[PDB]
RNA sequence: AUGGAAGUCGGAAUCCGCUAAGGACUGUGUAACAACUCACCUGCCGAAUGUACUAGCCCUGAAAAUGGAUGGCGCUCAAGC
């Protein structure tokens, strides 16, 4: 009756997420093709993104939900042409996000975030911005989260 | 540049009496007697309170000043070997040929002697005299471990140290034939 | 024995008790060893050590520097020939050297 | 039992495509780890896809 | 009893003292005004 | 073409990054692309090094 | 070294007459040649050398400069 | 003097910060004074201090500083000519050792209730006195060192080992476990980490924390609060008793 | 360095050859039947030469 | 290591094309929306101008690959624009026209097929038809002795010409890359070469601070054009080939005519 | 990007929050994690220190080959400077 959480990154729409975890889930119980399509299927909306997936398992099945990350959330507002990642490697995410776009993420973040308000959370998601080397409004994300401390721009409060 | 003054103190515990005469320093507890000459540093000892040693340098120079906190601690270490003592344990260890140590008192001199046997199969017999002072016994709450407790800090330690330095890998990788006999711990008796 | 055997030897066995005591204590001894190198050592293997000290010297001096300054082509060419490795490129009819030391016939 | 975690078809597959190395040699399939999962316990058609 | 651990494993060696032989010849509130003073003549 | 392949091939790959603590290299280079070309090969590298050895034999 | 137990041939100290005046004739020759370099110098040099200034460990050093400033403030009223 | 040790220049990207960090804090403390209604005093003595990040998440509507406890007394000001506010001076006497500023907005039976309900297990510091006696059984060595079943643990990782022999244990590498004696416990008694009513030193407290044996417990202690509305100081129960300078 | 740690193959001798996917139990079976000191661990490419 | 898209009129960028890991030198739009780029990571890559996605991906050279020229270039960079010297009066047919001289110039066997040809440090060239043959070469082009630095197709598309850091200009079969003749006689690397609208000449701009005009059927030098003082970088042949303009490190234009 | 790569095999960026302070990490470590450690911060303590240069005197700054030379004994708060 006990449950036990599974932390793990994996890719959208693919099988092969459940390689690494057959080792470990089989001593579990757990059946590696069932639990690898079921995390696809919850994984449909992020094809081509890596994604954070957690597994609850308890009396020997388990249950998928997908824990959303700023990297994710950012590369999946830029949204880039699709691909095929075993014959385009090496992409840069050179295209420009919304800051409207920018505050959604911060909102949708607000439960893992510990900073005090809305403005915190939108100068991190900007941060992880600059970390992917996406653009903000066609400036550059460092740009616009100095213009926010500045004042020039106004965060909406909540 | 000579400073005109300089002043080290050492307390003492209330079970334990120093007496210092031409620099010949005799501490006695309830563990026995220590007994150091420290003749070769120019130093005048003193007792500046009840429990409490004075140790001064009169117009001395930096290196002068400086042996005083080597004398205090040497004087304090033997008080606390006097009181407390002081123990090492070493603990012997080996992959295939089992060391077997051997420990016996001579009862002509007066001191312990360690025999070291089947050091990586070695047929000959290590044999170290252990300093006056120093008791070795094999231990019994855990496996392969000799522990060495006396007064005489210097004495425990240069014994833990010459069964140390005699089984000594030679002519061998040392990261992979790890065997010898090592000091695991050092401490007081009580 | 086979492929990293001595690692698989640490992983399963570890290493000698006293072993990292003793490259703590000679990394600690290290300085007045390189003292008394720096005063006791003799003649051609000394001055191959006080060269070798200086340039040691110079370059921890030199990133030290760019540590401090961390907080802070030349002529015009095309597009081909960026990236290449290029030369660096810096009356009285007079000759560079004008003058030299005369040989005598019978040198 | 895919308990390494990949399709049974997919080492199937392997097999397949490294036969041709296999010329003027001798091949043995050693079905490992029946202390989990028996050969009997497959479908039938994997079973005729072994055979 | 000793609740810090010491580098070397000497666990007898007592709490040292810092090696100042100068120590004494100025008091703290001198040299406060000292340092005033020389912060304004600089 | 020959006098310059060695120092080519270096330029494209350095030393530090073919073998190493840091080397990065890791797709190999192959005289071969199918497993039926590689069984090929094999044969007749076999039948190469085997005429060498009776050659060397008969010297 | 094994210096102690078996110490080498000993580096003489007792000068020779031939050394003593080769030497004398050697430091005659480079104090002239330093001159010949010195009289023919490129290098620029300063008209005024760069004056090292008061002490900080001086106790007095404010007062004098109050001295100086008093000296320059009567300095511009004379002149 | 030649004979000097070297130090060692940090090539890391954090300095050393200095004073313009105490007139930051300064300026901090001494700008959001006057928007709160009252300013706790707490203390947690001899304690992790990690989970004020807890805390400080859960009480967002308020403002914790944990600064210095000289500049956290000279920012409220310490005599009544220099003090920010009308009877603050009062409120810095408790303010000695590991203590910590509170400004809020709440009701003060609010924030006593919290912080009496507010319980976390927490590793011992050094001088703690030990609640119980700890033994790590003979043979394989398990993660949690004998806390839970070992058949519900996993055998101890193998880097541990010269960490736990520099700490005290007689463990041994036997075909890549970490063993106390034997693997089938055999020639050697368990070791006793810890016995009941013991002063816990630092090598006691390593070793508890690697086994993951929580001893001791966070607990914040109110010492008292001082409201901008009357401009006086209330006197709570731990700060009765502990010491004021 | 890496050649002298290298193992001894001869390849015109009697040899047993053991390939597949990772993580089926290779090394498993080798440790089995000789005195080959290659590691069993269950994850894939524990094994990444050729003992 | 990226090819930006822009639209002119706004300044925004389309698309980010992105997958080289060396610095792009060379980029080139065809006439069917596809961007080609060869690159420093030895490699030269076909994207779709329409998605921003990548079409193919060739990896055949090995070393940079310095530049890379279509078979339709000399007819892409004028539109509609030639010896007419008129302009059609709506844009409908000056699209028309444009297209019409591309086509013309594009097809192999009665079938539009631009053909693509990179030249790169390792010496060679290769010669690309991504429409009939994928990712299969048509020939590598061996000859050059050292680098090669620039490379143009005849306006007619029967002829290569090749610059090469080994003094030479060399000429090709622009059909099978078959070697035909070597022109030789600059004494420094030559840098860049243009043909004429009439593809009987090829002018060459060369470190030996010369141009010299090479006369293709007769396969010999026609005329020799000194005067820059310093090397020549850029060199450029009218559409209409009443002028030939150089120009480099002695920092003047100098054009030429008849 | 990698079979794997979570600060720590690499390439490029290197920002924000919470801050008292904490690098998109200084090293040890793992297959990868974990674990430890450093930069930085707080508490205990208690008053002077740190860095680099300059000047003296001392050591090293290259030596062969019979046994030898501050002229010799010898000299160390000098019988040296
Ligand atoms: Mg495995």
């Amino acid at each position: 009756n006990e449950i036990k959480i599974i932390h793990l990154r994996a890719t959208g729409g693919e099988v092969g997420a459940s390689s690494a975890l057959a080792p470990k889930i089989g001593p579990l119980g757990l059946s590696p093709k069932k639990v690898g399509e079921d995390i696809a299927k919850a994984t449909a909306d992020w094809k081509g993104l890596r994604v954070t997936v957690r597994l609850t398992i308890q009396n020997r099945q388990a249950q998928v939900s997908v824990v959303p990350t700023a990297s994710a959330l950012i590369i999946r507002a830029l949204k880039e042409p699709p691909r095929d990642r075993k014959k385009e490697k090496n992409i840069k995410h050179n295209k420009s996000v919304s800051l409207d776009e920018i505050i959604e993420i911060a909102r949708t973040m607000r439960f893992k975030s510990f900073s005090k308000d809305l403005k915190g959370g939108v100068k991190e998601i900007l941060g992880t911005a600059f970390s992917v080397g996406c653009q903000v409004d066609g400036k550059s994300p460092k740009a616009i989260s100095d213009a926010i401390e500045a004042g020039e721009i106004d965060i909406p409060d909540e | 540049m000579r400073y005109i003054h300089s002043e080290e103190t050492i307390p003492v515990p209330e079970n334990v009496k120093v007496s210092i005469k031409s620099r010949l320093v005799t501490v006695e507890g309830p563990r026995g007697k220590l007994q150091k000459d420290l003749s070769h540093i120019a130093v005048n000892f003193s007792v500046v309170k009840k429990g409490v040693i004075g140790l001064e340098i009169h117009h001395g120079s930096r290196k002068d000043v400086a042996a005083l906190r080597t004398v205090r601690t040497i004087i304090n270490n033997m008080i606390i070997g006097v009181t407390k003592g002081f123990k090492y344990k070493m603990r012997y260890v080996y992959a295939h040929f089992p060391i077997n140590v051997n420990v016996e008192k001579n009862a002509e001199t007066g001191c312990y002697e360690v025999e070291i046997r089947n050091f990586i199969g070695e047929k000959i017999v290590r044999k170290v005299v252990m300093a006056p002072g120093v008791e070795v016994e094999i231990s019994k709450a855990q496996k392969d471990e000799l522990i060495l407790s006396g007064n005489s800090l210097e004495a425990v330690s240069q014994s833990a140290a010459d069964i140390q330095q005699i089984c000594k890998v030679r002519n061998k990788d040392i990261r992979k034939f790890l065997d010898g006999i090592y000091v695991s711990e050092k401490g007081n008796i009580v | 024995p086979q492929n990293e055997y001595i690692e698989r030897h640490r992983k399963l066995h570890g290493r000698r008790l006293d072993a990292e005591e003793r490259a703590r204590k000679k990394a600690a001894r290290e300085g007045h060893k390189n003292s008394e190198n720096a005063q006791n050592l003799r003649g051609l293997r000394a001055k191959l050590y006080a060269k070798q000290r200086h340039a040691q010297k110079i370059q921890m001096r030199k990133a030290i520097k760019q540590h401090e300054e961390r907080n802070v082509p030349s002529d015009p060419i095309p597009s081909y020939l960026l990236d290449r490795a290029n030369p660096t490129t810096a009356a009285r009819f007079s000759v560079p050297i004008p003058k030299v030391r005369g040989i005598s016939e019978e040198e | 039992s895919e308990q390494c975690g990949f399709s049974l078809k997919a080492q199937i597959n392997l097999f397949k495509s490294i036969k041709p190395l296999f010329a003027n040699k001798m091949v043995f399939i050693v079905l490992n780890k029946m202390d989990i999962k028996k050969f009997e316990e497959l479908d039938p058609e994997m079973q005729q896809e072994i055979n | 009893k000793n609740l810090g651990m010491r580098k070397n494993g000497q666990v007898w060696l007592p709490a040292k003292k810092a090696f100042r032989p100068t120590k004494g010849l100025t008091s703290w509130e001198l040299r406060v005004k000292k340092r005033q003073e020389q912060a304004a003549m600089k | 073409l020959k006098k310059h392949q060695a120092k080519m091939t270096i330029e494209r790959e350095p030393f530090s990054e073919t073998f190493g603590p840091k080397a990065q290299r890791k797709r190999p280079k192959l005289s071969f692309n199918t497993v039926d070309e590689l069984a090929g090969y094999s044969e007749q590298s076999l039948d190469s090094y085997h005429a060498r050895l009776e050659e060397k034999k008969l010297l | 070294a094994g210096t102690i137990n078996k110490p080498k041939k000993p580096t003489s100290k007792r000068k020779t007459t031939r050394l003593r005046a080769k030497i004398s004739k050697r430091a005659a020759e480079k104090k002239r040649k330093e001159r010949k370099l010195a009289r023919k110098n490129p290098e620029w040099r300063s008209k005024l050398k760069k004056d090292p200034g008061i002490p900080n460990l001086f106790p007095y050093k404010e007062r004098l400069l109050q001295q100086i400033e008093e000296e320059r403030i009567r300095r511009k009223e004379e002149l | 003097p030649k004979s000097k040790r070297a130090r060692v220049y940090h090539l890391t990207q954090v300095n050393k910060k200095g004073r313009e960090a105490k007139e930051r804090l300064f300026s901090n403390i001494r700008e959001t004074i006057p928007k709160y209604q009252h300013c706790f005093v707490f203390s947690v003595d001899n304690m992790r201090n990690n989970y004020l990040k807890d805390v400080r998440h859960e009480l967002n509507d308020c403002r914790i500083f944990f600064g210095k406890t000289k500049l956290m007394a000279r920012a409220l000001g310490t005599t009544p000519e220099e003090e920010q506010a009308d009877g603050l001076h009062r409120l810095t006497r408790y303010l000695t050792g590991t203590v910590g500023l509170l400004f809020t907005n709440r009701d003060p039976a609010d924030i006593e209730s919290y912080f009496s309900n507010l319980s976390q297990v927490d590793f011992a510091r050094a001088g703690t006195v030990a609640p119980r006696t700890v033994t790590v059984p003979p043979g394989i060595v398990y993660s949690t060192g004998g806390e839970v079943p070992p058949e519900h643990d996993v055998p101890v990782s193998h880097t541990l080992e010269p960490e736990l022999r520099r700490l005290g244990m007689p463990v041994r590498m036997i075909k890549g476990k970490v063993c106390l004696g034997d693997e089938k416990g055999e020639a050697s008694e368990g070791y006793t980490i810890c016995k009941e009513g013991e002063v816990l030193d630092s090598r006691q407290t390593r070793l508890l924390k690697l086994f993951s044996i929580c001893l001791s417990e966070f607990k914040v202690s109110l010492l008292g609060y001082w409201s901008s509305a009357s401009g006086e100081v209330t006197e709570l129960e731990a700060g009765k008793t502990r010491p004021k300078r | 360095q890496h050649l002298a740690r290298l193992p001894d193959i001869n390849p015109t001798t009697r040899t047993l050859l053991v390939a597949g996917f990772p993580n089926v139990g290779k090394s498993s079976f080798v440790r089995s039947v000789t005195r080959a000191d290659t590691p069993v661990e269950p994850y894939a490419f524990t094994t990444k030469s050729l003992f | 290591c990226t090819v930006r898209i822009w639209l002119v009129n706004t300044g925004r960028t389309e698309h980010v094309l992105s997958g080289h890991k060396g610095s792009v030198s060379c980029v080139k739009w065809g006439g069917t929306d596809l961007i080609y780029t060869g690159s420093h990571d030895r490699s030269v890559r076909v994207w779709d101008a329409v998605k921003g996605t990548l079409v193919h991906n060739f990896t055949a050279h090995g070393h940079w690959v310095n530049h890379i020229a279509l078979s339709s270039d000399h007819v892409l960079r004028t539109a509609y624009h030639d010896h007419t010297k008129e302009v059609p009066g709506t844009e409908e047919e000056r699209r028309a026209k444009a297209k019409e001289r591309f086509e013309k110039a594009a097809k192999i066997k009665g079938k539009v097929a631009e053909r693509l040809v990179s030249a790169s440090d390792d010496f060679t060239m290769y010669l690309w038809d991504p429409t009939n043959n994928g990712s299969k070469p048509v020939a590598r082009l061996l000859g050059h002795q050292n680098k090669v630095n620039h490379v143009q197709f005849s306006p007619d598309g029967t002829l290569i010409a090749s610059a090469g850091w080994d003094n030479s200009t060399k000429l090709w079969n622009a059909r099978d890359g078959k070697f035909i003749k070597n022109l030789r006689g600059h004494v420094a690397p030559v840098y860049q070469c243009a043909w004429s609208a009439d593809s009987r000449l090829v002018v060459t701009g060369s470190k030996d601070c010369t141009l010299k005009v090479w006369n293709v059927r007769t396969g010999k030098l026609a005329m020799d054009l000194p005067g820059h003082e310093d090397e020549v970088y850029a060199v450029d042949w009218a559409a209409d080939g009443e002028l030939v303009a150089s120009g480099g490190k002695d920092k003047a234009v100098r054009t030429w005519r008849n």
